[PDB]
């Protein structure tokens, strides 16, 4: 699963059959790290209109 | 040919001459305004796909387009009922005329409801209603034509029996030759003119109402504004029907032929082409329906403004409630529309007079309190501006300001003292 | 009804104000769910005669509200970012 | 539900934004709605086709959103032109237009700011406690017809007065509040009463 | 996902200041401030 974002520690608790989480637009907003089983929020990198 | 704009009318202007009307015409004119459209609802799923479940399974890949089209059409459908509610339901009291139609010679039988007709319409409204002729559903309007006719009957009874008082509060009764005199004073003509010539004004009003009925019965293109809306809506629905017969590049326009002639790997492609063509057609139809709904809403807001300002009161706005000085207006229901009969005052039989801004008397300048100084050649009088009624220039109809040395064009004349 | 068949609403002969519009003069309300012909307004016969007038002897200073929208939320969409990211 | 007109506009704009965001979850016939999945699964000759399907679906969604946004902008512009007209004619002046500045005879108005809107407090005059009177178009006196200058002739049963039209204030019928035009033979319904001279 | 909300040019306190100015004008001066001084 490729992407670009900022990885932060998450308060969401995934069920053991769940690997990722999707938002309204079906983009991965939360992911489980496959080595250390912790949940990470994926915030999109900051975008500002110029 | 090169078109002409009208007849040349060189107005005989000079610095000391005025034209004063000596007579009047009670003129009734028609104004037709559309209010609502036909409330159409389209099942998007049945229009694109019918009963084919594979087509709907492929249509679910496009998301909530059908929900947006249904919601836009639902908004248009409730907007039409809101338009009719804003135009016709401006009173919460259902007024009736008295059984005795003694209105001082004024005849309202062509605009009051006919008891002999089962539809309870006026003869004018009956003539107006006679002169108007795949997932698709037509929702009925919330107000039926009988209740719109009942609303117009209540408005007519209120404006006949109570004046403009019912539009501003409780309906306060007033005799109709007094109501008319009040309207005459609203346009700046004295009450006496109405009272002295009440039989002639009643005869002119009845003749104008009959000419309105004759002109509506004799002109096929009188109700073209409502007929244009009806024809546009029907033609848009017919185009939306005829878009189903186009294959849009597929092998056939029928989903059953594709599903029976081809395996699902290529039938998916052909059905996808038909789906995107029919979805583009439905989006085009909904977009032009929204634009026409905005136009009809603007026309209905205008019609509600005319209902408030011409029927429920006397308007000073020029050409808003007919050509001429507006006296009153009468509402009539029409199929998806309203017809305003504007009763207006038109000056006629004007006459030249020699005029002056002020009268010099005893070293003082006298100016008219409400009228204007006129002269027929030898004698000076003061008259009201919209009707020739010469009166002796006294201290009771003039006021004094300054001497005679300042006003340009002041003339010497005596000023009587009672 | 002229709009169609209505199942689950008790039709009554009384006329009320329209709460939920059904169409063709039919409206629905909750009191169970009832369906009725709507009332246009209260009846009122103006006592017209050719020599009588009604003159107000008092007045009410009435303040009414009128709410009119002025603007919307100014939304901007980056078309390239929305389509493609 | 007093402020439903502003809340309707807010709900419509938020629902249009939510629909536009929701339309990204649709694949529009492609293998996936995620662009990164297509770009990581497929070679560019077929990923071009899948991305083309996603592009035309999202472009159709965005054009639809802009179309109803322009239609709603036209509606809001018409409502704002109406609000500016009400601010000019009801707040900055007294309007003779019936029901333009509230129900009744309009006295004055107050503007109040609201979220994306304006609230007009229309102060109006409503007539109340009306009373029947016997009325006449003119008064016949000394062979002359007398008409009210600004009011109306009323009678409480035995005595004749002249009053202003929107409020009962009876006054003695004099030469100062009446004017003379013609004799008594022309006006239909003229009655006999004395006219006082101060 | 590319959506932005632009703030309005007039904030709510400046719109309230405009309405307060209109209220002060129509209370202290009637309709005269709308037609001139
Ligand atoms: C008032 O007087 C003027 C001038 O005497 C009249 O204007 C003339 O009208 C005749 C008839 O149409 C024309 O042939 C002349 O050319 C006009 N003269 C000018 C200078 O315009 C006018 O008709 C008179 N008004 C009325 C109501 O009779
Ligand atoms: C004012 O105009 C009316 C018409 O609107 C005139 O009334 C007509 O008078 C003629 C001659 O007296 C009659 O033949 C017609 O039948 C009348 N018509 C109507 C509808 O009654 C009236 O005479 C005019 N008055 C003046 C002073 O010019
Ligand atoms: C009011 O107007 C109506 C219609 O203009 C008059 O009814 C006409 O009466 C005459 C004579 O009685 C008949 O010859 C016509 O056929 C009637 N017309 C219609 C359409 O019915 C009516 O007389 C007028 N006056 C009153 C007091 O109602
Ligand atoms: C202008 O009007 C006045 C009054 O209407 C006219 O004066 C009258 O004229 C008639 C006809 O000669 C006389 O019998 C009256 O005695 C006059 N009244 C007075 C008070 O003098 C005057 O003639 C008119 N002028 C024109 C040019 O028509
Ligand atoms: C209107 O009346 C005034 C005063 O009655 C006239 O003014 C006089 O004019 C004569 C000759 O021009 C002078 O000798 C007097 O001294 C003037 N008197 C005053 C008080 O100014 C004026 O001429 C008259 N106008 C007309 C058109 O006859
Ligand atoms: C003015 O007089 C009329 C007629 O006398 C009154 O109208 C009547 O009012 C009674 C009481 O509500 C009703 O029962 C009658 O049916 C009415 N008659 C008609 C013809 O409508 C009217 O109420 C009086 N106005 C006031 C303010 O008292
Ligand atoms: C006009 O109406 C007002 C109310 O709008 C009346 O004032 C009321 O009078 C009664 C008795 O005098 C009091 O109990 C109330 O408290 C008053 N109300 C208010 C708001 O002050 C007034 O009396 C009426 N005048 C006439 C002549 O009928
Ligand atoms: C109509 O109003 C007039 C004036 O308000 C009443 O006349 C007065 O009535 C009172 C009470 O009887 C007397 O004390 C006065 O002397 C009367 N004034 C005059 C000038 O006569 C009259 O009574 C009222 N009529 C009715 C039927 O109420
Ligand atoms: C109003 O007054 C006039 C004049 O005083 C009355 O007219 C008189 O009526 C009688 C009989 O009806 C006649 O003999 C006279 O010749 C009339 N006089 C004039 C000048 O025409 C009239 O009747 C009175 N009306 C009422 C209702 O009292
Ligand atoms: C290796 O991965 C497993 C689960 O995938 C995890 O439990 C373990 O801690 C990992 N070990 C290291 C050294 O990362
Ligand atoms: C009107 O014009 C004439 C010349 O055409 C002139 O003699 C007269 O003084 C003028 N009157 C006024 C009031 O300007
Ligand atoms: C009013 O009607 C009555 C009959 O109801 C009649 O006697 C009277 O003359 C009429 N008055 C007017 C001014 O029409």
């Amino acid at each position: 699963l490729t992407g670009t974002g900022v990885l932060t520690e998450s308060n969401k608790k995934f069920l053991p059959f769940q690997q990722f989480g999707r938002d309204i637009a079906d983009t991965t907003d939360a992911v489980r790290d496959p080595q250390t089983l912790e949940i990470l929020d994926i915030t999109p990198c900051s975008f500002g209109g110029v | 040919y090169t078109m002409s704009l009208g007849a040349e009318n060189s107005v005989a202007y000079s610095n000391n001459s005025i034209a004063i009307p000596t007579n009047f015409t009670i003129s009734v004119t028609t104004e037709i305004l559309p209010v609502s459209m036909t409330k159409t609802s389209v099942d998007c799923t049945m229009y694109i796909c019918g009963d084919s479940t594979e087509c709907s399974n492929l249509l679910l890949q496009y998301g909530s387009f059908c929900t947006q089209l249904n919601r836009a059409l639902t908004g248009i459908a409730v907007e039409q009922d809101k338009n009719t509610q804003e135009v016709f339901a401006q009173v919460k009291q259902i007024y009736k005329t008295p059984p005795i139609k003694d209105f001082g010679g004024f005849n309202f039988s062509q605009i009051l409801p006919d008891p002999s007709k089962p539809s309870k319409r006026s003869p004018i409204e009956d003539l107006l209603f006679n002169k108007v002729t795949n997932g698709l559903t037509v929702l009925p309007p919330l107000l039926t034509d009988e209740m719109i006719a009942q609303y117009t009957s209540a408005l007519l009874a209120g404006t006949i029996t109570s004046g403009w008082t019912f539009g501003a509060g409780p309906a306060l009764q007033i005799p109709f030759p007094m109501q008319m005199a009040y309207r005459f004073n609203g346009i700046g003509v004295t009450q006496n003119v109405l009272y002295e010539n009440q039989k002639l004004i009643a005869n002119q009003f009845n003749s104008a109402i009959g000419k309105i009925q004759d002109s509506l019965s004799s002109t096929p293109s009188a109700l073209g504004k409502l007929q244009d809306v009806v024809n546009q809506n029907a033609q848009a629905l017919n185009t939306l029907v005829k878009q189903l017969s186009s294959n849009f590049g597929a092998i056939s326009s029928v989903l059953n032929d594709i599903l029976s002639r081809l395996d699902p790997p290529e039938a998916e492609v052909q059905i996808d082409r038909l789906i995107t063509g029919r979805l583009q057609s439905l989006q085009t139809y909904v977009t032009q329906q929204l634009i026409r709904a905005a136009e009809i809403r603007a026309s209905a807001n205008l019609a509600a403004t005319k209902m408030s300002e011409c029927v429920l009161g006397q308007s000073k706005r020029v050409d808003f409630c007919g050509k001429g000085y507006h006296l009153m207006s009468f509402p009539q229901s029409a199929p998806h529309g309203v017809v305003f009969l504007h009763v207006t005052y038109v000056p006629a039989q004007e006459k030249n007079f020699t005029t002056a801004p002020a009268i010099c008397h005893d070293g003082k300048a006298h100016f008219p309190r409400e009228g204007v100084f006129v002269s027929n050649g030898t004698h000076w009088f003061v008259t009201q501006r919209n009707f020739y009624e010469p009166q002796i220039i006294t201290t009771d109809n003039t006021f004094v300001s300054g001497n005679c040395d300042v006003v340009i064009g002041i003339v010497n004349n005596t000023v009587y003292d009672p | 009804t002229r709009a169609g068949c209505l199942i689950g609403a008790e039709h009554v002969n009384n006329s009320y104000e329209c709460d939920i519009p059904i169409g063709a003069g039919i409206c629905a309300s909750y009191q169970s769910i009832i369906a009725y012909t709507m009332s246009l307004g209260a009846e009122n016969s103006v006592a017209y005669s050719n020599n009588s007038i009604a003159i107000p002897t008092n007045f009410t200073i009435s303040v009414t509200t009128e709410i009119l929208p002025v603007s919307m939320t100014k939304t901007s969409v980056d078309c390239t970012m929305y389509i493609c990211g």
